[PDB]
Parts: C-alpha cells; sequence; structure tokens
C-alpha cells in the first residue's frame, strides 16, 4: 500500500554504488562543516579585543564615610557612651556606609600639654573594653572604624600652640597603640594650625601604611585655595584630605564645574575625597533647596564622599531654638529634643522620613546603593562636557558596563539642556534615548526612556539617566 | 531481530538521573532561596524541604514506571489513563516549545562558560557562543546516533567530573568552616522572612532546582531489570543529590557573606575567585562539563519520547525506524537535533522558559492523578511494587501549588503557553482522528515517498 521497506529489500536496494557514495559524501560534508564552524568560533574569539584589569580597590574606594564628631549628641541624654553606639549600627547599615569616623574620645583637659594623653580614654565615653566590643560589633556588620586623634579638641587652638615636637611624639605613639588595638584608620584635623605639616603627615602616613595597606589616614584643613591643598599633597599622594574647597560658592553651576575639573586636572585624576567641610553639615553652607542636588553630585563624582551625621535627613542647626551649631542633636523620633517641646515635626526626623518615598533619607539610601555596586560609579572614568548656561553635566563609564549620565541645574530658572557633547571618547558617546534612575523633584516616574534632545529641566533639578554599552 | 536492544545497567541509570538533576542551577544561581528567605538557616531548611518533596514525586514515578513499563515517562502514563487527546497535547507541547528551548539553553550556557577565563568580566562575543553551541549539539547527536554504549559512557564520564568538582567545593568549605572561622553560623535565623509569600517563593525556587528526577522513565524499555533497576537507581540517586545540594550551600555560606552572594552573576565563580588563588578557572571549566553532561541526557530522553510518540500513531512513522545494525533510533535523534539547531537561531530565548513554566508541572501532576485513577479503576493490574496512596496525594497537592504560582503571578505568559499547547488541535481532529483510506491520497503518497527515501538514507527499518 504505502508502508515502508522491510529489512531484506532495504538491504538489497541500499547497497548499490550510488547510494553508498551519497552516504559517505554526506558524512564527510557533515564533518567538514563541523570543523568549519569550530574554526569560525576560534577565529571570532581571538578577534574580540580584550578587557582591562580591575584596579584592586581598598575599602574606602567602595562607598561613603560618615563622621560622628560629637557622640553624646548622636544618641541623646545619658546614653552617650561607646556602649550605646552599638545599638545604632543597624541604622548605619541602612545607609550602606563603608566607614565611620569616631570623634576624639581621649582625655583632653585644656591647653595644658603635659597632662593630655592620647592613649587613655576619657571615662565620659566608656572604658577600654566596650571600645573593643564596639570594634568587633562593627566588624560583623562590615563597617570600619576611623579614630580622630586631634590633640587639643577642647580648646580654641587645636594643636597646642606652644610646643610642636612633643605633640608629634604623642601622635606617633598613638598611631601605633591604636593600630595594635585594631582601628582601621585615623583622622587629624586643623593641619593648618600645625607647623611643619607636610613632614609629619608623611611620617604618619608611612607608619599607617607600614602596619598594613588597608589602613587609612585622613587629614582635614580649613583652606579653600587650591595651591595650599596641592602643596600638602606633593610627597603624600595616598592621603585623603578634606577641605573647604567646594564650600566657597556655586551660585552658578559652571563655577562648580570649574572647581571640580580644575581639581581633577591639577592633581592628575588621582583618588580624592569629596565633601563640603572638614567637620560641618551641608546645611551650614547651602539653602535647603540645593541639598538634593549636592547629594546627587557628591555620590557620582569619582572619589570618596564624606558626610557628617544628619546630612542624610537634612538636619539644620538653625532650624530650632538655641543650641551649639557645631554639634546639634540628631532627631531620631519626635521626643528626641526634650526642651521647647513640640518644636520638632515629623518630616524632620529619621523615623518620619523613612516612609515618605520622596524624602531626603530616601534619596540618600537610593544613591548610596547605586554607588557601592555599579562598576562605572566605583572606578569608572569621569568626563564632563559643555551644556547650557547654568548646567553641569558629566558621564561615568568603565569598560563595557552600564554608563551613567548626570545632569544638574544650579539655577533659579527653567532650562532646556541641549547636551552639546561632541568631544566624548568613542567608548562613551551619547545615545539618542536613555533611561531614568531618579530625579530630585517630583513629576517623573523612573524606568521610562527619555530622548536627550528636547530635555527640559525645572529649577534646582538633577537627573540620573543611564544607558548600556553599545556603539 | 531489529529491536531496541536493552543495554542500560544500574550505574548508567544512576549517572543519567544525577547528570540530568545536577546542572548549572547549583553552580550559577542558588540565589532565589536566599533572596526570598533572607537568612542562612532558613535557606538550608527550604533546601531540605524541597529535597523531601522531590523524593515524594520520584517514588510515584518509580511505581508508575514499574507498573506500566513503557517508555515516554508521562506520555505513556497519560495514554494508559486518559488516552488520546491529552497525550497528544503533551507530546505536541514538548515537541514545540519545551525540549528544543531547554537543549539550546544548556548548549548556550556550556559555550558561555567554556570561554569565561578568557573573558572574565568582559561581555563575551555573541556569535562565538552560538557556533560552539551548534557544534556541541551536532557532536552529541552524532555520538548518540553511533551507539548507545557511547552515550552511556559519555554520561558516566561527565557525571563523575561534575561530582568530583562539587566534592572539591564541599571539602574546601568544610575545611575552612572547621579550621578556624565558623563565623556566619553563629547567629542564624536572624532577619528571617516568615511570611507566606516569601516562604512559598523560596520553596518554588528550591523545588525548581531538583527538577529532572524523571529521566530514567523515558528509557524504561532499555533497562536490564526494570522491575529492579529503576526504583533502586531512583532511591540511590535521590539522597546523593539532596546531600550535595545542602553541603554546597553550606560551603557557599561559609566563605562568602550575603551581600556578595546576592550581587554576583555566578556564585561558584565568586567562590573560586575568593578561595582559590590560582586554578580558579577549574570551576568555570567544571560548569561547562556539567552542561555537557546534561545535554546528553536531554538528547537521549527527547529522542526516546519522540520514538514512542511515533510508534503510538502520532508523529509520522519514519521517526519509529531503527538502524539495521548499531540498533539506534537515528531519524528521531536527527529530528531532535534539527529542532534544537533551529531554536538556537532565536536571540533572547531565555524569555521562552516563561511560557512552559505552567505546562511542565501540569503534565507531571496529570500523570500523578492518572496513577491515582488507575489505582481506583484497575486494582488487579500486576504491580511489582505498590506504595501507599499517601505519596501520590501529597505530590498532587504539591503540583497544584506548583501550578498555582505561575497562574496568579506571571499570568499573561501562562495563557500564551496554554495557547501554544492547544495549537496542535487542527492536527489531531483532521489527520490523527480520521483513519487511513479516508485521508487525502496525495498527502499519503508524498509521505510514503519521503519515508522511503529517508529509510534508504538512514538505513533504518521499523521494529520486527
Ligand atoms: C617613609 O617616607 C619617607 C619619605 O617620606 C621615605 O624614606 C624614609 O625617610 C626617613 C627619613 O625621615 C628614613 O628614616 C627612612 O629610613 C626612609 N625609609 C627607607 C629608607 O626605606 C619612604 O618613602 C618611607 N619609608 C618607608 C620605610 O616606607
Ligand atoms: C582658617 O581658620 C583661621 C582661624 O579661624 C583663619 O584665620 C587665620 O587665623 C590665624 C590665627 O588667628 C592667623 O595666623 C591667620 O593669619 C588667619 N588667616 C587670615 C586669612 O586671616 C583662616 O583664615 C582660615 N582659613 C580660611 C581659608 O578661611
Ligand atoms: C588642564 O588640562 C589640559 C588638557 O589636558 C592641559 O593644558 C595644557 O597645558 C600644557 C602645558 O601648559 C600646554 O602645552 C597645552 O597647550 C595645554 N592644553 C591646551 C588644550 O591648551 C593641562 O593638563 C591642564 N592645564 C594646566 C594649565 O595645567
Ligand atoms: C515639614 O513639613 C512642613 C509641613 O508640610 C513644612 O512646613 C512648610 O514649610 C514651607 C516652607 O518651609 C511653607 O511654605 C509651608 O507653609 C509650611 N507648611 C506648614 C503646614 O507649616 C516644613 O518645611 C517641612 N520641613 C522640611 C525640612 O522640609
Ligand atoms: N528536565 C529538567 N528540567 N532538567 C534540568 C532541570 C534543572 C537542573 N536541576 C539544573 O540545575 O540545571
Amino acid at each position: 500500500k504505502f508502508t515502508g521497506l522491510s529489512k531484506e529489500e532495504l538491504l538489497k536496494v541500499a547497497g548499490s554504488p550510488g547510494w553508498v557514495r551519497t552516504r559517505w559524501a554526506l558524512l564527510l560534508l557533515f564533518w567538514l562543516g563541523w570543523l568549519g564552524m569550530l574554526a569560525g568560533a576560534v577565529v571570532i574569539i581571538v578577534r574580540a579585543p580584550r578587557c582591562r584589569e580591575l584596579p584592586a580597590q581598598k575599602w574606602w574606594h567602595t562607598g561613603a564615610l560618615y563622621r560622628i564628631g560629637d557622640l553624646q549628641a548622636f544618641q541623646g541624654h545619658g546614653a552617650g557612651n561607646l556602649a550605646g553606639l552599638k545599638g545604632r549600627l543597624d541604622y548605619l547599615s541602612s545607609l550602606k556606609v563603608k566607614g565611620l569616623v569616631l570623634g576624639p574620645i581621649h582625655k583632653n583637659q585644656k591647653d595644658d600639654v603635659a597632662q593630655t594623653d592620647l592613649l587613655q580614654i576619657d571615662p565620659n565615653f566608656g572604658s577600654k573594653e566596650d571600645f573593643d566590643s564596639l570594634l568587633q560589633s562593627a566588624k560583623k556588620k562590615s563597617i570600619r572604624v576611623i579614630l580622630d586623634l586631634t590633640p587639643n579638641y577642647r580648646g580654641e587652638n587645636s594643636w597646642f600652640s606652644t610646643q610642636v615636637d612633643t605633640v608629634a611624639t604623642k601622635v606617633k605613639d598613638a598611631l601605633e597603640f591604636w593600630l595594635q588595638a585594631g582601628v582601621d584608620g585615623f583622622q587629624v584635623r586643623d593641619i593648618e594650625n600645625l607647623k611643619d605639616a607636610s613632614s609629619f603627615l608623611a611620617e604618619w602616613q608611612n607608619i599607617t601604611k607600614g602596619f598594613s595597606e588597608d589602613r587609612l589616614l585622613i587629614a582635614g584643613t580649613n583652606s579653600s585655595d587650591l595651591q595650599q591643598i596641592l602643596s600638602l599633597l606633593e610627597s603624600n599622594k595616598d592621603l585623603l584630605l578634606t577641605s573647604s574647597y567646594l564650600s566657597d560658592s556655586g551660585s552658578t553651576g559652571e563655577h562648580t564645574k570649574s572647581l571640580v575639573t580644575q581639581y581633577l586636572n591639577a592633581t592628575g585624576n588621582r583618588w580624592c575625597s569629596w565633601s563640603l567641610s572638614q567637620a560641618r553639615l551641608l546645611t551650614s553652607f547651602l539653602p535647603a533647596q540645593l541639598l538634593r542636588l549636592y547629594q546627587l553630585m557628591l555620590f557620582t563624582l569619582p572619589g570618596t564622599p564624606v558626610f557628617s551625621y544628619g546630612d542624610e535627613i537634612g538636619l539644620d542647626a538653625a532650624a530650632l531654638p538655641g543650641q551649639p551649631m557645631e554639634a546639634p542633636v540628631m532627631l531620631w523620633d519626635e521626643s528626641s529634643f526634650p526642651d521647647i517641646p513640640g518644636a520638632v515635626s515629623a518630616n524632620m526626623t529619621v523615623k518620619g522620613q523613612s516612609e515618605d518615598p520622596g524624602s531626603l533619607l530616601s534619596l540618600f539610601r537610593r544613591l548610596s546603593d547605586q554607588r557601592s555596586k555599579e562598576r562605572s560609579l566605583l572606578h569608572g572614568d569621569f568626563h564632563a562636557f559643555s551644556a547650557g548656561p547654568g548646567l553641569f553635566s558629566y558621564i561615568r563609564h568603565w569598560d563595557q558596563n552600564e554608563r551613567f549620565l548626570v545632569v544638574l541645574n544650579f539655577g533659579d530658572v527653567g532650562l532646556s539642556a541641549g547636551l552639546q557633547a561632541s568631544d566624548l571618547p568613542a567608548s562613551a558617546s551619547l545615545p539618542a534615548k536613555a533611561d531614568l534612575l531618579l530625579s530630585t523633584q517630583p513629576g517623573r516616574e523612573e524606568g521610562s526612556p527619555l530622548e536627550l534632545e528636547r530635555l527640559k529641566l525645572e529649577p534646582h533639578e538633577g537627573l540620573l539617566l543611564r544607558f548600556p554599552y553599545a556603539a | 531481530q531489529v529491536k531496541l536492544k536493552k543495554e542500560i545497567s544500574l550505574l548508567n541509570g544512576v549517572c543519567l538521573i544525577v547528570g540530568n538533576m545536577i546542572g548549572s542551577g547549583i553552580f550559577v544561581s542558588p540565589k532565589g532561596v536566599l533572596i526570598y528567605s533572607a537568612s542562612f538557616g532558613l535557606s538550608l531548611v527550604i533546601w531540605a524541604v524541597g529535597g523531601l518533596f522531590s523524593v515524594f514525586g520520584a517514588l510515584c514515578y518509580a511505581e508508575l514506571g514499574t507498573t506500566i513499563k513503557k517508555s515516554g515517562a508521562s506520555y505513556a502514563y497519560i495514554l494508559e489513563a486518559f488516552g488520546g487527546f491529552l497525550a497528544f497535547i503533551r507530546l505536541w507541547t514538548s515537541l514545540l516549545i519545551i525540549e528544543p528551548t531547554s537543549q539550546a539553553i544548556i548548549a548556550i550556557t556550556f559555550a558561555n562558560y567554556m570561554v569565561q577565563p578568557l573573558f572574565p568580566s568582559c561581555f563575551a562575543p555573541y556569535a562565538a557562543s552560538r557556533l560552539l553551541a551548534a557544534a556541541c549539539i551536532c557532536l552529541l547527536t552524532f555520538i548518540n546516533c553511533a551507539y548507545v554504549k557511547w552515550g552511556t559512557l559519555v554520561q558516566d564520564i561527565f557525571t563523575y567530573a561534575k561530582v568530583l568538582a562539587l566534592i572539591a567545593v564541599i571539602v574546601a568549605g568544610i575545611v575552612r568552616l572547621g579550621q578556624g572561622a565558623s563565623t556566619h553560623f553563629e547567629n542564624s535565623f536572624e532577619g528571617s522572612s516568615f511570611a507566606v509569600g516569601d516562604i512559598a517563593l523560596a520553596l518554588y525556587s528550591a523545588l525548581f532546582s531538583y527538577s529532572g528526577w524523571d529521566t530514567l522513565n523515558y528509557v524504561t524499555e532499555e533497562i536490564k531489570n526494570p522491575e529492579r533497576n529503576l526504583p533502586l537507581s531512583i532511591g540511590i540517586s535521590m539522597p546523593i543529590v539532596t546531600i550535595i545540594y545542602i553541603l554546597t550551600n553550606v560551603a557557599y555560606y561559609t566563605v562568602l557573606d550575603m551581600r556578595d552572594i546576592l550581587a554576583s552573576d555566578a556564585v561558584a565563580v565568586t567562590f573560586a575567585d575568593q578561595i582559590f588563588g590560582i586554578f580558579n578557572w577549574i570551576i568555570p571549566l567544571s560548569v561547562a562539563l556539567s552542561c555537557f553532561g546534561g545535554l546528553n541526557a536531554s538528547i537521549v530522553a527527547a529522542s526516546r519520547l519522540f520514538f514512542v510518540g511515533s510508534r503510538e500513531g502520532h508523529l509520522p512513522d519514519a521517526i519509529c525506524m531503527i538502524h539495521v545494525e548499531r540498533f539506534t533510533p537515528v531519524p528521531s535523534l536527527l529530528f531532535n537535533g534539527i529542532m534544537a539547531l533551529i531554536y538556537l537561531c532565536v536571540e533572547d530565548i531565555f524569555q521562552l522558559i516563561n511560557y512552559y513554566s505552567f505546562s511542565y508541572w501540569f503534565f507531571v501532576g496529570l500523570s500523578i492523578v492518572g496513577q491515582l485513577y488507575l489505582r481506583w479503576k484497575e486494582p488487579d493490574r500486576p504491580r511489582p511494587l505498590k506504595l501507599s496512596v499517601f505519596f501520590p496525594i501529597v505530590f498532587c497537592l504539591c503540583t497544584i501549588f506548583l501550578v498555582a504560582v505561575p497562574l496568579y503571578s506571571d499570568t499573561i505568559n501562562s495563557l500564551i503557553g496554554i495557547a501554544i499547547a492547544l495549537s496542535g488541535l487542527p492536527f489531531y481532529f483532521l489527520i490523527i482522528r480520521v483513519p487511513e483510506h479516508k485521508r487525502p491520497l496525495y498527502l499519503r503518497r508524498i509521505v510514503g515517498s519521503a519515508t522511503r527515501y529517508l529509510q534508504v538514507l538512514c538505513m533504518s527499518v521499523a521494529a520486527e
């Protein structure tokens, strides 16, 4: 009917010369095609170029640091010990900060130079063993502890203005003692009041790097001029140095662009730190309508962002009655300030800002998550390009990863951007359409890809566009 | 006599089940249980519970394989229970979406992890992986078309390779745990998510990882003593995979903390980069060997399924032919390889696993309720081993839970999968349901001529 062949007729018809040659021809053709596709894969593999080697980063290259200068104002009344600080590390890990700068805890009386000792703790903070408990408890949550070792931290002149050699001997012993006890770094402040600054900084940096290479030394100055900042960083180049360099002005955005690009050009794109002060809040220098813009800028510039406590909620020392503005109180809840009761509202607190998805704490938490995981924001290359009158735009790109575009508006007027790039590297040229991660002001929702030619900005707005590696 | 020549021992069956169960899931992504569990100890609990619930289904297929004793592994069982319609729907959806996509995806992951030490964080070239995947598919198709013993030898070698690599990872984790740290396992069950929607999703992710315990039921007519060697090999291969899956995650959690586990593209590569200084390419090479071991078992199971579907009246009878010497089902293997090479040409086929998330567990559960219905209707069949009715009932509830998750969430893709599975009904009512000497003659003459030419080319007759 239509059934197939049996074994006998198949064995008698599939043995003729003409079918045998067809079967051997198809077998040899299949094997040469297999070898051809293997050779094509091998040829394509050795013509894909390369990718560069990671740069083997330290722990302070991977996110922000957090300065807690006054300890008893960080908790409140009574519980201002080193013991009470142990209960805050889950809040600190909510921010994803990689290090912590504990303020000076040693015994200082006043200008008496021979009585202050940098090895022995003032009993108003605790004893020697709950410091050890704090170090281990912070090491479990992946938070490093930096110790401030400024000698005369109770007094107007911060480095004991009469003698210069014995206080350098004090710091030289204290570095060794606390490195053996187990701290992960140091900070010395007000180095413009220290004579022979560049010599002692090199020695202390040497001792700290000689113990281990995952140790840090931070120096702070009140300078704002680039030539002194550069003068302290000639022999030393592994030093993090915090200064008042960006706290001058920025009424116009091209001024801030000039400051950032002039610093990075003058030091040769070395690793730097970005802050507004050596010890002060952002609301000591900026109006409250610029805090989101400056927080987007400080997280997407190539270096280590450094903040004090209360910068993530926008704490203002002049928002309430009398108080030392060098050390305001942190507003955890609405009963955090007992005096002048009822003066603290709910959107001024840590607790009341964690639920609002358009608060300042939420922007800090989103930005500090993106800073510690994206490779083009971890060690990417910075490039700024020209834009409209009053803008600051730049791009961060590493190799073949997701690229980031940041556009910021330091102006009290509406702007259309008009990204006149035309000078970028070929590895980071701009697409026609890019995504969104966030904005500082409401009116947009994120994930929706926007076209970069009629890009319009309302005043005091910053954007976090994003785009993948292509050609 | 041209028949299919039963040559599969106990060790070959153990290596088939272990080499299909252990794949790239234990290597590149044991992350779902941890991201929905948010703790180490609760993750280990979910892994053990998923292993127990997969043992409960493996026992049911041991009983079904010794009762019905025909190859096909759910196709034959649905034929024996609710025959005709539903068996054709299962055969159609596995011919159309299930097996070509899974075989192409396994081949693509093999090609991606062969070239990973040359491209460490680099975004490896696209066209070089498709060519290596096509070469891998064609080589394994040739090896299974030559002899059956060659395929069982390949399965043995690469199963030994992947088990030795996982034993190395486990031993490194155990020596670092007992040596001097033991640090992460002191304050477990902290931050745990004891919600229904999280424990359910963690159990779903852990129960997808134990998939593949039904591979030996596809080749039941090729086992030596199927009343002995099938349940013995299932009962040997289940606790091995469960112990390996628990100890590999213990070794992962000893060395790595939670943050870099949850933010890595492959956990075993991060493990190798952190604990092996040099020879950290051993683990991506081992991942490639594991995918090479899985593709062979997938090819053998799909070819035997299409063979049985051709023998049962569906899927025209050229696919039922057997080579006259070297007794291998050559045109079935050729058809399977052609479909996998066709599905390699589609970019972004990783979307396509969202379309048979509902169907696979639906047909597993349909075979379990067919086992229950045959236990009620025909209680006097010869059963060489029958278990209690506890296991089919609890696995029926487990499969109802397994199909309820892609229907509530991800509900658009499941209806697309149901439409794909129902897209073969014009073939069932217009060709298969109508008998012969009533079908159009010009179709029959064409199919007969093509069958005769393929028969002369492949040197293959139907079974005697
Ligand atoms: C320490 O820094 C100095 C220069 O900043 C380098 O050389 C050392 O110079 C001091 C002089 O004050 C000597 O006491 C040391 O013996 C020098 N170190 C040597 C010769 O190795 C050098 O860059 C740093 N020294 C070390 C050991 O790292
Ligand atoms: C840094 O702080 C000091 C004190 O607040 C500023 O003033 C200097 O004070 C010392 C000691 O009184 C004098 O020796 C200097 O001559 C002072 N400098 C000036 C310019 O008056 C100092 O100006 C601050 N630095 C900056 C950049 O503001
Ligand atoms: C800022 O960067 C530019 C470009 O990288 C450099 O300016 C060059 O400086 C050298 C030396 O003075 C001149 O020969 C070049 O002509 C300058 N470039 C241009 C385009 O004019 C330099 O690295 C930085 N500028 C300064 C003043 O140091
Ligand atoms: C916290 O919320 C209150 C009320 O929403 C804010 O108070 C408003 O402040 C703006 C400008 O400061 C005024 O124009 C409104 O009239 C105020 N409304 C009320 C009801 O007082 C307050 O500014 C918020 N705090 C912060 C830091 O943003
Ligand atoms: N029939 C199957 N789903 N087989 C493979 C299942 C997935 C396998 N357990 C893996 O980790 O790769």
